């Protein structure tokens, strides 16, 4: 927060929450080992 | 280096014979294995 | 401490999609061209 003990205020963001669950991936690596890109079954 | 040793990691067992590379690890990675999880290349701790 | 503030503002919880996030690895094993 910022003030330019209630008069404070914040600034200009924004984050999400998500859930995870016990799936399956798929890992394609590259030569350098950057994944490229992802399969959910 | 060359030669029939018995390696003995953290959390890897088994022998083999080191010797120099072509390969590029990430910093963060330890652990190389081939298609069908066979171990053929790790990255030594002391020397990076 | 205990002091709530007066500029908060009361939001229904939406929904956003993604569409190819939250891919990470789950071990330390490097390998190239394969599909695990």
């Amino acid at each position: 927060l910022h003030r330019s003990s209630s008069g404070w205020t914040a600034g200009a963001a924004a984050y999400y929450v998500g859930y995870l669950q016990p799936r399956t991936f798929l890992l394609k690596y590259n030569e350098n080992g950057t994944i490229t890109d992802a399969v959910d079954c | 280096k060359n030669k029939c040793v018995n390696f003995n990691f953290n959390g890897l067992t088994g022998t083999g014979v080191l010797t120099e590379s072509n390969k590029k690890f990430l910093p963060f990675q330890q652990f190389g294995r081939d298609i069908a999880d066979t171990t053929d290349a790790v990255r030594d701790p002391q020397t990076l | 401490q205990c002091v709530n503030l007066t500029t908060r503002t009361q939001l229904p919880p939406a929904y956003t999609n993604s569409f190819t996030r939250g891919v990470y690895y789950p071990d330390k094993v490097f390998r190239s061209s394969v599909l695990h």
